[PDB]
Order: C-alpha cells, then structure tokens, then sequence
C-alpha cells in the first residue's frame, strides 16, 4: 500500500522478522526452507495460533502444545530493537579518544 | 598487481585473468557479477540451504540467461 | 535531464557497513 | 632558531610551519564536526583503547572535543572555544567550530594573495560589527501577549532538538523541555530539573513527572504513604554525633558510669527527635545518614525518614515543597514546613522511586529519561541539558532571531553591503568573511543531499532584495519562510557563534611562531 | 556511478520492457536524451557477455562448494 | 592549479567526471584561442631573425644569464642558425672551463 | 597611503642567512 523508498524498507522489515522461525526451525533440525514457507501459508488462511511443533517435529497448533507467550515480552522486543537500529544508522563516525 | 594473499581472493584474480585471454572486454564486470552471486547467497545460507543447492540452482539459472541473450543478435560487417 | 547529481566522497559509507557486519556477528553468535 | 638551535628537547617554527600547522590543525577541527551539523547531520560514537573505555556517543561538538584529546597546539584554541559556549548558552558549539573553522580556510586561500594577516584582523573587526548590527536589527522581542512567548518557546526547543537524536519525538520532548523551565517561575538554576535515566521502554514513554522522585526508600518499619503530609527536611547529624568539642574523653572510675552515660546519650538522641515531632510532620529528609537509634523513634511515631538522599537533594525538595533546610531544631514557629498530597512509592524499571506527587509551590522537575540502551539515555540526557540550557535564557532575554541559515544570511549580507564602500586592501579581507557566513547555511544544506551550490545561491538572491525572514526548509529541500514554519533561535545564542569564533580566529591568525617546549615522560 | 539513484532508475528501465516487447533498454551517463541503447548505439559482443555469465557462475560454484581452510600460520 | 582547484571542489559535491568532462570541453576552447593568435613569418627574413632573438631573450631570463642578454642571445640565435638544417641538437658541443666570467664566453 | 603592502610570508629568507654565515666561517678559516 505505501509506495517510493518507504516501500522497500518495510519489505525489508518484513523479511527480518521470518528469522526468528528461520532460528526455531534449525535449531529443532527441521528443514528451514520449507518450515517457514508452510507457516506463512498457514496464516494466510487465517491460522493466528500456528507455530513450529518441536515434539511433532513440523507445523501444527500452537495452544494445542500449550505454548503461551505474554504480549509485553514481544512487544518490547520490538520496540526496543527497533529505537536501537534507529540510531546505528545516525551514529556513525569512529573517533578514538586519546 | 596486487599482493593479495587470499586464497579466495586469488581466485577472483585468475577469473579476471580468464576473461582477458578468451575475450578480453568484461573483465571489470566478471568480478561484481561474481561477488554479487555471492552476496545474494549469504542471505540463502542462514535460510539453512546447502551451499551445492544454491551451485545446482545458478546453474539452471544461468541456464536461462544464455538462451535469452541469443535473442536479438545481427551485424552486417 | 538527470535533474542534478549528488557525489559523496566521504568515509562514513564504509563505517555504517562496519557496524552491520558487527551487529550480524553477535546475532549468530547466540542464534 | 632552527639554525644553530639552542634548544634540548623542543622544537620552533616561525611563518613557514607555524601557519601551516596551525591552518591544518584548526580545520581538521572543523572537518570533524562538519558531518554533525544540521537537522540531518548524523552523529559519532566515541571510543578509548581499553582499560574501561566508557563509550559515549554525542552529537554536540562540546562533547567531541573535550574527549578527543588533540595534540595540535593551534586546535585547543578551538576545543577550548567550544567549551565556553557549552556553559554559556548550552548551544551553538559545533556552529561555532565550524565557523572559526571557516575563516582561517578563507585565511589560508589569502596566504597566496600575499595579504598581510594584520590587514585581515583589520578587516575581520569591521565585519564583525557590521555582523552584530544585522543580528540586533532583526531580533523579535516578546514582552507581553504571552500566548505568543509560549508558543514562541515551543520554536525554540524545537530547533535545538532537530539536530539531535530526539528527531520523530518533538510531539513530546517539546512539551518535556517548555513546560520544565516554565514551571521554574524565576532563575535558571539549571539544577532544579533533576533527570533521572532508566533503561527499560522507548524514548516516547519518557514523561515529566508532575511531582518529585527520590531514592533511599523510606526506612524499615515506617509507613510508605501518607495522605496530605507536612514535609520537613533536615541538614544534622543524628547519631554517633562527637558534637563540635574536639578533645572531650569520658573519665569514669566505675563501669556502672558508662552504662549511665550511653544512656544519657540515647536520651539527648531521642530528645532532639521529640523537637523534631513537635512541628506536627509525617515525613523527615535528612542530608546525612540516620543510623537505627533515631530510625526506632521515627517507626513508632508513624513519621518518614529519608536518610541520606543527596548534597542537592534538599535543595530540589525544599524548592519542590516551599520549605526550609532547618538543621536546628529549637523554634517550631520560625520553621516553614512543605505541602504534598501523596508520598506513594513508585517503581519505574524494577526500581522503586518515591514520589512526591501532589506538591505545593513546585518549583522544581523531574525528567524520567527511558531509552533501548544507555548509549541512547546518555545522548538524550546531553540533548535535553542543550535544550533546557536555551530555554532558560530564553526566559531571560526574550530577543529571539530566525535560525535555519537565515541568521547566517543576514549577517553576510550586511558585510557584504560594507564591503563594496572600503578600498582594496580591506575589502578582500571582508568578501571573505562573508563567504565563511555563507558556509554555515551550505553545511546544514550538503548533509541532508541537498544541492548545497544552488540552495544557499538562492539564499543569497533573496537576502539581496528584501526577504529578511527567508531561510532554508530542511523538510522538503527548498526556500521558504522562517516565520511561518516555525524555525528561530535565540539572539544570545547566535550572538556567542558570531562573537566567539570572531575573536578565535583572531588568536589563530596573528601566530607567527609556534615553540612549542619539551614534554615530560615522552621518549 | 553516473550519480543517480540504483532504485529510481533500474525501476523504471525493468518496467518499460514488460508493458512493451522489450528493447535496447539501458542507462548512460549523459543520457543522450532518450535511454534506447539502439539508438545510442551502445553494441557489445554476444560472447563477451555470455562467458560473463558463463565465468562467474562456474567460480562462484569452486568457492561455494568448499568447507575447510587448510592455511598455515606465521612464516617460520 | 588544476588540481588545487579540484580540491576546492572536493566540499561543493561535484562529481568528478563532470570536472573531467567539463576541462575536455575548456581545453578545445583553450587551444583555439593560440591557434588563431599564432603569428606566423614566412618571407622578409629580416624580422624573423629579430622574432627569433625574442625567443633567446625570453628563455634565457628566467634563467642565471640574467645580465647578459647582450651577449648570450647571439650565442644561441647564431647556433641554431649555423646549422642550416635539422635541429640535432648534437652538433652545438658545449665545452664548459674554468676560469674568466660568463661574458669572457664565445661561440 | 602606503602604496602597498607586500607580505613574504615564506622559506627562503632564513636560508638566505645560512649561506652568509656559512661563507664567513670560510673566510675566517683562511684568514
Ligand atoms: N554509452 C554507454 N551507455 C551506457 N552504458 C555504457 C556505455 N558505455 C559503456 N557502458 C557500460 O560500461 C561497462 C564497462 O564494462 P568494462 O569495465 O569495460 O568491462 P570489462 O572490464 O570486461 O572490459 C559495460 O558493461 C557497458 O554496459
Ligand atoms: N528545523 C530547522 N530548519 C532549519 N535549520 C535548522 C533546523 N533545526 C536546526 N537547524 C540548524 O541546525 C544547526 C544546529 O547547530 P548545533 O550543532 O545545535 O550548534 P551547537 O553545537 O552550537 O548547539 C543550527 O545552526 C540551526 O540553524
Ligand atoms: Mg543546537
Ligand atoms: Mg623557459
């Protein structure tokens, strides 16, 4: 919906956000290309509560597995990393003090 | 004329070395075409694919590329 | 018309891929 | 002096070096900072080679300097100008490096002239006085109609914060750093608006605390809120005294003595808390620390103690609460007691504050500074200290001129026009003052990736035939008006960057020989 | 490297070549007006760009297709 | 001073080949502003060798022949003028002694 | 007026000196 350079920074934002799951699904020794390509296709049917399955060992329910997250964990995971990347890109000039 | 002592980076030396003894005009753009091969399979790397896929997928995408460009091609010398 | 052009001969294009490089570091360090 | 040197460790140069390294020294000073200037200027990250080097990234160039260390004899002439300007007016400290800079570059383009550097500092005092009639004639004075000081104050802060990390926040930190020096009601002590940084949130969950927030939280079996209490602080000491009679022993025959003396002790302990509950408090702060005998009497008589809180924490409470310090405690009825509403303990980044909500005659803030990392808080800590430092004297001298390049225009056309009206030995020393004016509108426009060669020619045609409020628009990267969008500064503060760097590259300029002596330790 | 901007300008030139049949679409550095290479006459070689391709895929498949450093330390 | 001058327009944002395209076109300009003020001479050798002690006379002022112009111009036009041909340059041997000033010097 | 004003800010006057005082400690040698 958006359109000029904004366009492609959000898309960018977008596909940093599927290493998480990309992280999830090595770790277990799942196939990493293809776990996250089934859970994009999950939510877009409308699937909110899907996840990686660790003891299934695929894509399944997660409050099923019982796996609950709180809101402010990943809200401030967000928000935090998002001001902190916000000025790696401002702050940039090494001076070695003496 | 450099005195890289990089083994990989040798390598970029021999291909530019490589273009200049078959044909002799893209030895400038063989080296960013082959680091930015590279640069695009970083991104594929921490998506947990094998290093030999993304070799047996350059080649069926080269593949394609070499066909396409035998499209539109005349002289009258 | 190009309707102008901007050169940049500066340094901190090289740093602001420095501090990428680092960062991309740490985050496969505790992946 | 170089040919048969009498000299044993040091060396001297004189006119060929001692120029030389004074014109590279001075604008490798002003090349540093020249990235940090502007709305759109980005920022450095100081480093140390170890041993706790402390990292700390800023963006004013007071901060840059004063860190860097530079060993160029000429370059401490314009770290140390930049140090009076941070305590000064608190801005324009990377302006007026990159300004004194400026000059002895348009001074080093006049060593191939052949001109005389006397003829310059000639020429230079006649444009700076022309300079100073342009900022003068110019100002905006706000007496009365104070609708229009406030939002005239609101033009302020957010000038000084464009330039600083604080850029998607001026809907907030505007109103954090106005409302802060308004409700001073009088002097700038700059002292009263303690910031208190916390990590933990965004820089939009910061707020101004409409109270007072404290540490060393109230006692061990004392009450935590009490409901419209009297607030009384305190300067004494409590217990273990030695009271002022130095070379005082207790001479006992008998330890059943002793035990009558610790006890006549505790008894003048616990009497000096009994004149402390007559004036009818519910809450004591006291400068020093209060050991476990005085803390009993305060728990069982339902009253606060705050021991040991700061040197200049009673100083804010006693502004905050419109009381006294009151060390002596012998007349109820010449002390003036504080006035609060809720002293509730709050936690703010799983660290609990008390807070002084509800005060009466608050004449002092607090600023809860909440950032991603402490890098962040210890810039906007620095950026916030250099917008409440302006806004303080802002309140002191109402004359306020239009920043974003259009100062700097004003002042170059005014030198310009006197140019023309003085023979030739001057007149070049003069077009290149000018010219340095012109640099400082060319900076703020080449960091941004705007096309600095037309936008500042553009400026100068407008400045040329009236146009006396036109100036740069950093938004959309062309010229627009200064009045209506709301971009001024104060006339102090672009006073200090014009007369500063005026009388610097004075100093740098009239050197002819550097000798320079031999260091200690240094082989 | 002409001083415009990667984004702006390779968006445009890749669009105008699936709207139409696509022609000798490319980019020069003072634009000779239109961006037809035809036109400007910008010809190169069929076999030098097809060893480009050719080249730089075969030496980026021997410097994928490698797993270890063998490489000693100082000199002696 | 080419150079010097592109160091002033290190901090204007030029690109650089926009000042190498810029010097191409400011070069054929330059050459023909001594093309058409070249003053050539033919016939009437009589100011050709007056033009040709004005060449001697320019080179050798920059030089240490300051005070003998008087001298040292017709060592060199009547040298050149010996050779009656191809410029050698080999067959004018210099022999350098010691002893006597530089207007006790002869061709 | 003045006239002018001619500012040598240069080398060479310094070294001008040198090879005075350097020719004077040779006629002084052989004096
Ligand atoms: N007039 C022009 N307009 C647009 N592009 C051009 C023009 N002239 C040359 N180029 C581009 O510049 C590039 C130069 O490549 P080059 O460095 O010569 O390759 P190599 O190093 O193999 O000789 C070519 O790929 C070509 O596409
Ligand atoms: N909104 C704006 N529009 C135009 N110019 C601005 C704006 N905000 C800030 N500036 C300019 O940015 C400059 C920042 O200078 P600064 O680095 O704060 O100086 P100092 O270090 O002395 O405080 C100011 O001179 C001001 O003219
Ligand atoms: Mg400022
Ligand atoms: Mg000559």
């Amino acid at each position: 919906t958006l359109s000029g350079m904004e366009s492609y920074c959000v898309r960018a934002f977008a596909d940093a956000m599927e290493v998480i799951p990309s992280t999830l699904a090595e770790n277990a020794g799942l196939n990493p290309i293809s776990t996250v390509t089934e859970l994009r296709n999950r939510h877009a049917q409308g699937e909110k509560t899907a996840g990686i399955n660790v003891r299934k060992g695929g894509i399944s329910n997660i409050l099923e597995e019982l796996v609950v997250q709180p809101l402010l964990v990943s809200v401030s995971a967000l928000t935090l990393a998002t001001e902190t990347v916000r000025s790696i890109l401002k702050i940039d000039d090494v001076v070695n003090t003496r | 004329m450099m005195d890289v002592d990089h083994q990989i980076a040798k390598l970029m030396v021999e291909l530019s070395k490589s273009q200049d003894d078959e044909i002799g005009d893209g030895t400038t753009g063989v080296v960013v075409l082959a680091g930015a091969l590279l640069e695009e399979a970083e991104q594929l790397l921490d998506r947990g694919i094998h290093p030999i896929r993304i070799a047996d997928g350059y080649e069926q995408a080269a593949r394609v590329a070499i066909e396409h460009l035998d499209k539109i091609s005349d002289s009258v010398l | 018309r190009g309707k102008g052009a901007y050169q940049d001969r500066d340094k901190p294009a090289q740093i602001r891929f420095s501090n990428i490089s680092a960062a991309k570091a740490v985050a496969d360090a505790i992946r | 002096a170089p040919v048969n040197i009498f000299k044993a460790g040091a060396d001297e140069e004189r006119a060929e070096t001692a120029r030389l390294t004074s014109f590279i020294g001075a604008i490798a000073i002003g090349d540093l900072v020249k990235s940090t200037l502007g709305p759109k200027g980005m920022d450095k990250i100081l480093l140390s080679s170890g041993r706790d080097a402390s990292l700390m990234v800023t963006n004013d160039g007071a901060t840059i300097l004063k860190n860097i260390g530079v060993d160029n004899p000429a370059a401490k002439v314009l770290v140390d100008m930049s140090r009076v300007q941070d305590d000064e007016v608190g801005d324009g400290t990377t302006s007026v490096t990159v300004l004194a800079a400026e000059l002895l570059r348009e001074a080093e383009s006049l060593i191939a002239k052949k001109i005389h550097p006397q003829t310059i500092i000639a020429g230079w005092r006649e444009a700076t006085k022309a300079a100073r009639e342009a900022l003068l004639s110019s100002a905006v004075d706000h007496g009365s109609d104070e609708v229009k000081f406030r939002q005239d104050l609101m033009n302020i802060a957010g000038t000084t914060l464009s330039s600083k990390l604080l850029t998607h926040h001026k809907d907030h930190f505007t109103k954090l750093a106005v409302e802060a020096v308004l409700r001073l009601k009088g002097s700038g002590n700059l002292e009263a608006i303690h910031i208190i940084k916390k990590l933990g949130g965004s820089l939009a969950d910061s707020y101004l605390d409409e109270g007072f927030l404290l540490d060393k939280k109230i006692g061990v079996n004392q009450p935590k809120r009490i409901e419209n209490a009297k607030i009384l602080i305190a300067n004494t000491g409590m217990d273990t005294d030695k009271i002022k009679i130095f070379g005082s022993r207790v001479r006992v025959d008998s330890t059943a003595k002793v035990a009558e003396i610790e006890h006549a002790e505790k008894e003048k302990m616990k009497e000096k808390v009994e004149r402390i509950l007559k004036h009818g408090i519910n809450c004591f702060i006291n400068r020093q620390l209060i050991y476990n005998y005085p803390e009993q009497l305060f728990g069982a008589a339902g009253v606060m103690a705050i021991e040991h809180a700061d040197f200049a924490g009673v100083e804010r409470l006693a502004l905050v609460t419109g009381g006294e310090i009151a060390s002596t405690f012998d007349h109820p009825e010449l002390v003036k007691l504080g006035s609060c509403k809720l002293i509730e303990e709050v936690m703010i980044g799983e660290d609990k504050l008390i807070h002084f909500s509800g005060v009466a005659l608050g004449e002092a803030c607090t600023i809860v500074l909440r950032g991603a990392t402490q890098q962040i808080l210890d810039e906007a800590e620095r950026s916030l200290h250099d917008a409440l430092c302006v806004l303080a004297q802002t309140v002191k001298d109402s004359r306020t001129v239009y920043g974003g390049g259009c100062s700097e225009m004003l002042m170059a056309h005014a030198v310009t026009q006197l140019a023309n009206r003085t023979p030739g030995k001057e007149a070049v020393a003069m077009e290149s003052y000018a010219k340095a004016l012109r640099m400082l509108p060319t900076i703020i426009a080449d960091n941004a990736g705007y096309d600095s060669a037309d936008l500042v020619a553009q400026l100068r045609a407008a400045h040329s035939e009236g146009n006396t409020t036109a100036g740069l628009d950093m938004r959309e990267g062309t010229i627009g008006d200064m009045a209506i969008l709301g971009i001024t500064e104060s006339f102090q503060v672009k006073r200090q960057v014009l007369l500063s760097a005026a009388e610097a590259a004075e100093v740098i300029l009239r050197v002819d020989n550097i000798i320079k002596a031999a260091p200690r330790k240094r082989v | 490297n002409s001083g415009m901007n990667p984004i702006q300008t390779m968006t445009e030139v890749r669009a105008r070549q699936v709207k139409e049949m696509n022609p000798a679409l490319g980019i020069d550095c003072l634009h000779k007006g239109t961006n037809d290479m035809k036109q400007q006459h910008v010809i190169e070689t069929l076999i030098g760009k097809k060893q480009q391709i050719s080249l730089a895929t075969q030496m980026v498949r021997m410097i994928l297709k490698i797993d270890d450093i063998r490489k000693p330390g100082e000199s002696e």
